[PDB]
């Protein structure tokens, strides 16, 4: 590489180069301790 | 051939160079950024005689859109362009004028308060100008600079002309706050506090970032007002709203004391017309200064779940329903206690009473838990009291329903507020939340607009930038340097209402939260779902609270403890590390680093200059300045888009070039069991309630519907860890 590494200076050149669930269960929540 | 109109008003032929030079400048030290991009993106349309100011403004909005994940730097590029543009309208040139000349001229213009000249001398201003570092305006981001430009900077509303720089803001705001300080340490604090807000170490509310050094002494972000069950109190509460709304301050109504519909008045001379009729009167009061009738003035109304008209209040924000019984311009917060959830788990019914019919039952609800379970079950068997049976499973479903559709219906666990709060549930119990739901301060009903016995809960917000400190020990300085600034503000600002001043000077409560929490966990390589930050969150906040109290403690000896303090638990030698949810010892084992037993003895003697010192609040406007993540809320995306006021602004997360993997975008979390699990740990050190909000993605559930099973699950999960309140419920769209 003859020139220093660089980020592209013109990225624009690349543009031209291609319902709610109601479910309830008491037992499932009854196991949850407050 | 074409000409341009320079700022001064001179005209010269168009020259591309002028633009090339500028863009090439702000692009210095940046990568992946191209000058040509902005120029072409801008599609700038020259036309004979074009003002140079317009050309500058067009290129700024251009490089603004560039900001992208691939090339983030752009958001320093645009920022640099914006500041350059601001320096032109403010001083006509990039090099800012002397701090002393700048204040003098402004005072004559009526921009800054004339007290600045009566408190400080010319010889001092020149001494403060040294602390100033205008080179700190480049440390800002487009998202931040854009905010200051629109609102924060002291600028003309009619003309749109700017009058000061970002630095002059911090240097002044700190100085005014320490104006009433001793000549021996007056200038001192002005420096440290300055290099604390300009360095993004501490975030300050919008009403503060704008006002101090403005003649206006109104810096109240929001006011909590407790309305009583009287016409006199209603009108007083209504008038109290019209007062603060005109000041653009959030409102927190509790009408939850108003008797239900059908309730007899004065024995029976007349029957109550209902709650809905009054609720509307409050809305217009909050919209009284809103433009159109639509937008501005935010007010959250609260009420008990066991209320008789609860079923008619949960669907208020719902369209179906002719306005006759509707309110879509106000938020709500259903208050719930242990007993309530109990009836849900057992699938048992909930009795809907009325405040008037059940004496003491209302007060029991917050101040005492056991008395409530005794009176409630008592009035249930009593048939001489109007009531209504409703399945706890149904009521809780109707709530989460309107909460999922509107996403405004908030939840408030009054039992936790009075279970683990600085305030004594017997003398000054928590029976309210501010609009955001972060504040938890006592309130009292007013008999008039100028009632003395009344108490309008007020607060001063602030936060610590977790992504600015190296260790937790650095909070020792920020704490004392923050509590003082806020405490002094309480005396610097005025109060348009007696009740407001009463509670303000009474307990002198403050609300200091945290910001950029997402980035904090990112550095330590932590997440929310997994909960690998439970210990870290415990340690971090443990200090945040320790230093705050240790700061307000030393402040107390200097100026004395708040007048009403005996009320607070801190007086009776009680610390948050005692009344915290014992169920938190199952999600964290991080021991106390700091020797509180020491602070216990210290506060048990001198007390605290303030009743409450820690608040976590949602801060998008404030955080945007420090280019940090809003409050504790995780980033919605690597490059979240915020649209304000006129156009959306792209704000890339902090340290993205090295943190891309670390961040756990909001949408990306499995559930909330991990998030809420952290909030409960934080609350363990918060004297005030975190505005934690839930999240649900229909794309993670079957049939593309969020099941009610999960909704109630998280609700109970949060309550289990001591979660006081719940804010929004963002539903991925
Ligand atoms: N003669 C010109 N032709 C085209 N663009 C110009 C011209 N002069 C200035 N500009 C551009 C450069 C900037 O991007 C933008 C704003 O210029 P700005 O510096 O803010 O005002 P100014 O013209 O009074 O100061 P300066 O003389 O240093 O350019 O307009
Ligand atoms: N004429 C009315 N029409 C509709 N609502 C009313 C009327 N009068 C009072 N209310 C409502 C307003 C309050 O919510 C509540 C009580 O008002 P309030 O003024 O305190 O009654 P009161 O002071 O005359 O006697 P009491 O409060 O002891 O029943 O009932
Ligand atoms: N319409 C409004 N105008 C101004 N402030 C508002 C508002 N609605 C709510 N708020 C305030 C009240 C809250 O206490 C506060 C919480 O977050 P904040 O971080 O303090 O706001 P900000 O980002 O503006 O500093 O925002
Ligand atoms: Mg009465």
């Amino acid at each position: 590489l003859p020139f220093q590494t660089r980020s592209n200076p013109i990225p624009w050149i690349n543009t031209w180069l291609v319902q709610i669930d109601s479910e309830v269960d008491t037992d499932d929540l009854s196991n949850f301790q407050l | 051939n074409l000409l341009v109109t320079k700022r001064d008003g001179s005209t010269e032929r168009i020259n591309l160079d002028k633009i090339h030079r500028v863009l090439d400048w702000a692009a210095e030290g940046l990568h992946n950024v191209s000058i040509s991009q902005v120029e072409l993106r801008s599609h700038i349309q020259f036309y004979d005689g074009i003002k140079t100011s317009d050309i500058h403004e067009t290129i700024i909005k251009a490089a603004a859109d560039l900001i992208s994940r691939d090339a983030p730097d752009y958001q320093y590029l645009a920022a640099r362009l914006a500041i350059f543009h601001l320096r032109k309208k403010a001083y006509g040139q990039f090099e800012p004028p002397a701090l002393y000349d700048h204040v003098v001229k402004m005072v004559e213009m009526g921009k800054y308060d004339n007290h600045l000249l009566e408190d400080y001398t010319e010889e001092e201003f020149k001494q403060m100008d040294t602390f100033i570092d205008h080179d700190r305006d480049m440390t800002f981001s487009y998202a931040a600079v854009k905010q200051l430009e629109g609102k924060y900077l002291v600028q003309n509303r009619v003309t749109g002309e700017i009058y000061e720089s970002a630095q002059f803001l911090y240097i002044l705001v700190a100085a005014c706050l320490f104006s009433n300080y001793p000549r021996e340490t007056r200038l001192q604090y002005v420096k440290r506090f300055y290099d604390a807000v300009s360095t993004f170490k501490i975030s300050l509310p919008t009403p503060i970032m704008s006002g101090v050094r403005t003649p206006t002494r109104q810096f109240s972000s929001c006011v909590l007002i407790e309305c009583g069950d009287s016409l006199d109190s209603i009108n007083a509460t209504s008038s109290a709203i019209v007062k603060y709304v005109s000041q653009r301050a959030g409102i927190g109504i509790n009408a939850g004391r108003i008797r239900a519909l059908g309730s007899p008045i004065r024995g029976g001379e007349a029957f109550h017309t209902g709650c809905i009729p009054f609720y509307k009167h409050f809305q217009t009061a909050v919209k009284s200064c809103s433009q159109g009738g639509v937008r501005g003035g935010a007010a959250t109304l609260f009420y008990p779940m066991w209320h008789l008209e609860v079923e008619s209040l949960l669907v208020l924000k719902n369209n179906r329903g002719v306005e006759g019984n509707r309110v879509r311009h106000m938020d709500y917060g259903v208050q719930i206690n242990k007993l309530m959830y109990t009836r849900l788990l057992k699938g048992e019914d909930i009795t809907l009473f009325s405040p008037s019919d059940v004496p003491g039952l209302y007060d029991a609800f917050f101040a005492d838990q056991e008395e409530f379970e005794r009176l409630y079950t008592k009035y249930e068997k009593d048939d001489s009291i109007r009531k209504q049976r409703v399945k706890a499973v149904e009521l809780f479903s109707l709530m989460m329903q309107e909460r999922a559709s509107t996403g405004r219906i908030y939840i408030q666990n009054v039992d936790h507020c009075n279970t683990h709060s600085p305030f004594d549930p017997a003398i000054a119990p928590v029976r309210q939340s501010n609009l955001c739901l972060e504040i938890a301060l006592p309130t009292k009903p007013l008999n008039d607009v100028n009632d003395e016995n009344g108490e309008i809960a007020l607060c001063t917000l602030s936060a610590f930038n977790l992504g600015a400190i190296n260790n937790l020990d650095e909070l020792e300085e920020l704490a004392i340097l923050a509590v003082r600034a806020l405490d002094a503000l309480l005396d610097y600002q005025d109060y348009p209402i007696p009740a407001a001043k009463r509670g303000a000077m009474g307990r002198r409560t403050l609300g200091i939260g945290v910001i950029n929490f997402a980035y904090y966990l990112a550095k330590h390589g932590k997440r929310y779902s997994d909960g690998s930050a439970n210990n870290l969150t415990h340690k971090t906040f443990e200090a945040i609270q320790y230093y705050l109290l240790k700061a307000s403690n030393e402040l107390a000896k200097e100026q004395g403890a708040c007048p009403w303090f005996n009320e607070t638990t801190y007086a009776k030698g009680i610390l948050p590390i005692d009344t915290y949810k014992k169920d938190l010892d199952t999600i964290a084992n991080e021991p106390l680093h700091y020797d509180w037993e020491a602070l216990r003895e210290s506060i048990k003697t001198h007390g605290l200059r303030n009743s409450t010192l820690s608040a976590l609040m949602p801060s998008e406007t404030s955080s945007q300045i420090s280019n940090a993540t809003n409050g504790i809320e995780p980033p919605r995306g690597y490059v979240s888009i915020k649209a304000s006021k006129d156009g959306i602004l792209r704000q890339v997360v902090p340290d993205y070039e090295h943190l891309h993997d670390a961040y756990e975008l909001l949408w990306e979390m499995p559930g909330n069991d991990g998030y809420l699990q952290l909030v409960g740990i934080m609350q363990k050190f918060i004297d005030q309630s975190i505005s934690a909000n839930t999240n649900y993605d229909p794309s993670r559930f079957p049939s593309g519907k969020v099941p009610m099973q999960q909704l109630l699950k998280d609700l109970l999960t949060a309550y289990k860890f001591g979660v006081k309140t719940l804010y929004y419920q963002n539903t991925r769209d």
